[PDB]
RNA sequence: GGUGAAAUUCUUGGAUUUAUUGAAGACUAACUACUGCGAAAGCAUUUGCCAAGGAUGUUUUCAUUAAUCAGGAACGAAAGUUAGGGGAUCGAAGACGAUCAGAUACCGUCGUAGUCUUAACCAUAAACUAUGCCGAUUAGGGAUCGGACGGUGUUAUUUUUUGACCCGUUCGGCACCUUACGAUAAAUCAAAAUGUUUGGGCUCCUGGGGGAGUAUGGUCGCAAGGCUGAAACUUAAAGAAAUUG
């Protein structure tokens, strides 16, 4: 049972399924939702996750991947704190394309300092 | 007109409160004057809980919880709808909505 | 009796070089020309023999600081720095 | 004259000749006559004393370091310039510092300098205001003064 | 500090540093105050009279400005000879 | 108009005024 | 296909850890100029706590291991730092309690800075009827100065390995709870973090000894 | 990357992403509250030093030493100014890409002054509780902060003291909940009550809307400007709180 580490950026604008060896420093398989979809607006759409989910969990057998830890972070520290929607597609693709799931964290960069965030003081009048 | 008895914040006695950034305007407003939701949720969806625990190996796995601190200004919890507008005499029931 | 109202040392330049370089001047010609306080005896009668170097009339002591003050602030953080360090 | 900082001199006794020596250093901010100076690589960490960089903690300021062993003073020796040691590498002997301009370098671990800042500090924040007082700072240094303007020529 | 108030006010003392030399060669003197920024010379001149007479030494930790100040003196003080501590409890 | 911009325009006015007083000056 | 030229390798935990295979890693082969054993040497791998002492207790600690030195196949870690999960650190704060933290500075005797963060909150009494479970500010600073005391005094007199040792039933925390019952008591006494400054000498026969 | 959608922009010179380390500057999240301190402006990592402060308790001392204050003085957010240092992020001005009829805007990528700090100015904010300071009295109630007191039982220590929690009393605060014997034009107010049954003490300001916080004179400031401050002329309304559409 070989392990990996599966991290997934779940932003609002793209979504990256990338998985790593334990360490991070050897890189298998990187695909985002920018690759599968013909417009800009679908890269975070839920069905470009899944659908790069799947291609990551084909390539993993090769190698023999069988089981991956799983991190997931959004555009955190400078930016928002809540991971995009395609952080959801991938955690049940992986599930169900023949992954085993070990350890689930969250590893969204959280600043205790906070430098000053774009857009104010009225922020983004919209 | 004074339309609220502690204007729109709770500063009385505490003379200036650092302000803050809203969460999806970056609007800089006070800390104590914006609408703070605390929410506690599942890192995986209730629809998509059970093929984790299908992939669970090591089938003892607790899926942990996302711990986020959301905090708006009045005009994105207005139009967000996570305020709304009430009544002139129902403005003062200071009372969290029942479950 | 309160000779001049604003120009102070600077008034030995008379009408010339400017207000504010007059002004940038008697910054350091009061500190250059006051008396400072020795740390070696006590006595209030150090002043500066050329730039750089300050003197004690009584101690006939001699020490080095900066152009027109007895210490500059580099240097006393500095010098506080070797100490608590 | 023409230098700007000033220098004292500092007396040793040679260790081979029954004889004083003589010899001028760059004086810091902060030294006066009749103290005592030691300069080796066991002199204690003081303003004035002169020490290997290489036996100096990180984040310290020095004054004349030199870039060459036995190349007696090069870098950091005017009014109110310094060097700052960034860090060490003992593995080879070599230490990074910082020089006035803002430029990192990495000396020797041998070189040595004096620990301080040098005296004079803020000497070109008075304006000169005349004509003579640029006279008479040029006049001792060279002849420099005055620059006709070459698109006048 | 506040002791040195106390034995001004009723003990008798000595300031200076030629008469402090002079109670310590009587041997009366038992408590010498030396200042801060006092010559090492003298410093160590005034500890060796000590030594030689079994005199207790405070180095005070201030220049002459703040020990003549601790007296309540005007003046600038160097070295001090407590003679009769009065009613103080500096001994 | 807005007060805050009415009196800067009022403001900017003055300012102008100044000039045209020093230059008959 | 740039992975036919890339070799596996194994991962090996020191002691005390129950379980000494923590797991595989990838890496190029040697190629000639290309070395693997000093391409390997550094790498930083985060594993669970629970993992390596097979125990769920320890779901919400992490422990970063260094590899040191190559055997063959297997890569000889040695311990490099203890951390929580985010997981575990937003679940413990909550409201209208007041939250304590403590850092110091530690010397091993084997020439180690390991800094240490301490975290702490206060406890809800039994017949409590009042919200707020607040400390006084002058409490709180007595609890620091006991906890870094006693961070300080517990880790000075044991070498790394056997700080490793005490960090694994979190005996620590028991004694700050201990001598912090008569200022007020607190709950979920931990080590946030372990984090080390620099190191020794690389040395073989320690990095054997917890090996063997 | 970014958006409603895009584009400017970066990218096979490896962009974005992954791991480790270093440097820089700013900031101090979650804890954080109808909580605290400060005359106000304001004040949130640890430690040490320096000086100060209110409340409490008092069978300590002085004995009217007091209240408010025209002129007068100290402090005074942000922005702005002068001279150095620093300059990560954000970002006036400016340049582009969109949208649009135009877009000198909202949106996006850059980006200077500034944002940070030492020395010196400036003295204005919806500087607001739009509610001057001192004093007395007047309906109930529960929370909470600091101190003190009395009682009770657990908990840790203890040659039985102290801390946490519980109940009650009282002083002093930040406020809050219901009510009207009252007040107001009303909204609402335990003060905006004790006022045509009109007098406790003191200071400041206003007299329909504009012109106008303008002109001029004076004074302060390096400047920007601040303080003081009209008149001619014009007009039947402007305005406050509620009501039904
Ligand atoms: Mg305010
Ligand atoms: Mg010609
Ligand atoms: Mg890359
Ligand atoms: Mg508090
Ligand atoms: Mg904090
Ligand atoms: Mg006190
Ligand atoms: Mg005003
Ligand atoms: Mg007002
Ligand atoms: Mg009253
Ligand atoms: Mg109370
Ligand atoms: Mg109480
Ligand atoms: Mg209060
Ligand atoms: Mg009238
Ligand atoms: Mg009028
Ligand atoms: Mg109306």
């Amino acid at each position: 049972l070989v392990f990996g580490v599966a991290r997934i950026f779940a932003s609002f604008n793209d979504t990256f399924v990338h998985v790593t060896d334990l360490s991070g420093r050897e890189t298998i398989c990187r695909v985002t939702g920018g690759m599968k979809v013909k417009a800009d607006r679908d890269e975070s759409s839920p069905y470009a996750a899944m659908l790069a989910a799947q291609d990551v969990a084909a390539r993993c057998k090769e190698l023999g991947i069988t089981a991956l830890h799983i991190k997931i972070r959004a555009t955190g520290g400078n930016g928002t704190k809540t991971p995009g929607p395609g952080a959801q597609s991938a955690l049940r693709a992986l599930a169900r394309s023949g992954m085993k799931i070990g350890r689930i964290e969250d590893v969204t960069p959280t600043p205790s300092d906070s430098t000053r965030r774009k857009g104010g003081r009225r922020g983004r009048r919209l | 007109v004074k339309k609220r008895k502690n204007n729109g914040r709770n500063k009385k006695g505490r003379g200036h409160v650092k302000p803050i950034r809203c969460s999806n305007c970056s609007r800089c407003t006070p800390k104590d004057k914006a609408i703070k939701r605390f929410t506690i949720r599942n890192m995986v969806e209730s629809a998509a809980i059970r093929d984790i625990s299908d992939a669970s190996v090591f089938a003892e796995y607790t899926v942990p919880k996302m711990y986020l601190k959301l905090q708006y200004c009045v005009s994105c919890a207005i139009h967000g709808k996570i305020v709304r507008v009430r009544s002139r005499e129902g403005r003062r029931n200071r009372a969290p909505p029942p479950r | 009796s309160k000779r001049t109202k604003k120009v102070g040392i600077s008034g030995k330049y008379g009408t010339r070089y400017g207000a504010s370089l007059r002004k940038l001047v008697k910054k350091q010609e009061v500190s250059q020309h006051a008396r400072y306080t020795c740390t070696f005896c006590g006595k209030n009668t150090v002043r500066r023999s050329s730039v750089g170097i300050w003197s004690c009339k009584a101690c006939k002591k001699t020490l080095a600081g900066g152009a027109y003050t007895v210490s500059t602030p580099a240097a006393a953080a500095m010098r506080s720095t070797l100490r608590r360090l | 004259p023409g230098r700007g900082a000033p220098l004292a001199r500092v007396v040793f006794n040679s260790p081979y000749k029954f004889k004083k020596q003589r010899e001028t250093f760059i004086a810091n901010e902060g030294m006066y006559t009749g103290q005592f100076i030691y300069a080796g690589k066991n002199a204690a960490l003081t303003v004035g004393n002169v020490l290997p960089l290489g036996s100096v903690p990180e984040g310290t300021v020095v004054s004349n370091v030199e870039e060459k062993v036995g190349d007696r003073g090069a870098i950091g020796r005017t009014s109110g310039n310094y060097v700052t040691v960034v860090g060490h590498n003992p593995e080879e002997g070599k230490t990074r510092i910082k020089l006035p301009s803002g430029a990192k370098k990495v000396v020797s671990s041998s070189a040595r300098g004096m620990i301080g800042i040098v005296a004079g500090g803020g000497r070109t924040d008075k304006p000169l205001l005349k004509a003579s007082r640029a006279k008479h700072k040029f006049a001792v240094k060279r002849n420099s003064w005055p620059k006709t303007r070459g698109v006048a020529m | 500090g506040a002791k040195l108030a106390l034995v001004i006010k009723s003990g008798k003392v000595v300031l200076g540093y030629r008469s402090t030399l002079k109670a310590l060669r009587s041997g009366k003197a038992k408590l010498i105050l030396i200042s801060a920024n006092t010559p090492p010379l003298r410093k160590s001149e005034l500890e060796y009279y000590s030594m030689m007479s079994k005199t207790a030494v405070h180095h005070y930790t201030g220049t002459n400005i703040e020990l003549g100040t601790a007296c309540g003196k005007l003046f600038r003080c160097s070295t001090m000879a407590i003679l009769d501590a009065g009613d103080s409890d500096i001994l | 108009m807005r007060a805050k911009w009415r009196k800067k325009r009022v403001r900017r006015l003055k300012r102008k005024r100044r000039k045209m007083r020093a230059r008959s000056k | 296909d740039p992975f036919a030229r890339k070799d596996w390798y194994g991962i090996k935990a020191p002691a005390p850890f129950n379980v000494r295979d923590v797991g595989k890693t990838l890496v190029n082969r040697t190629t000639g100029l290309k070395n693997a054993n000093d391409a390997l040497k550094g790498r930083i791998f985060e594993v669970s706590l629970a993992d390596l002492q097979k125990d769920e207790d320890h779901s919400f600690r992490k422990v970063k291991l260094r590899v040191d030195e190559i055997q063959g196949k297997n890569c000889l870690t040695n311990f490099h730092g203890l951390d929580f999960t985010s997981d575990k650190l937003r679940s413990l704060v909550r409201k209208w309690q007041t939250l304590i933290e403590a850092n110091i500075t530690v010397k091993t005797t084997d020439d180690y800075l390991l800094r240490l963060f301490a975290i702490a909150f206060t406890k809800r009494r039994p017949n409590q009827v009042k919200k707020t479970t607040y400390a006084a500010s002058s409490q709180i600073r007595a609890i620091r100065r006991k906890m870094t005391e006693i961070i300080q005094r517990e880790a000075s007199s044991c070498t790394l390995t056997q700080l490793t040792s005490k960090l694994i039933p979190e005996v620590i925390g028991r004694e700050i709870e201990k001598a912090t019952q008569g200022i007020y008591p607190l709950q979920n006494v931990h080590i946030r973090k372990v984090k080390l400054l620099k190191q020794p000498k690389f040395d073989l026969g320690a990095l054997m000894s917890l090996h063997g």
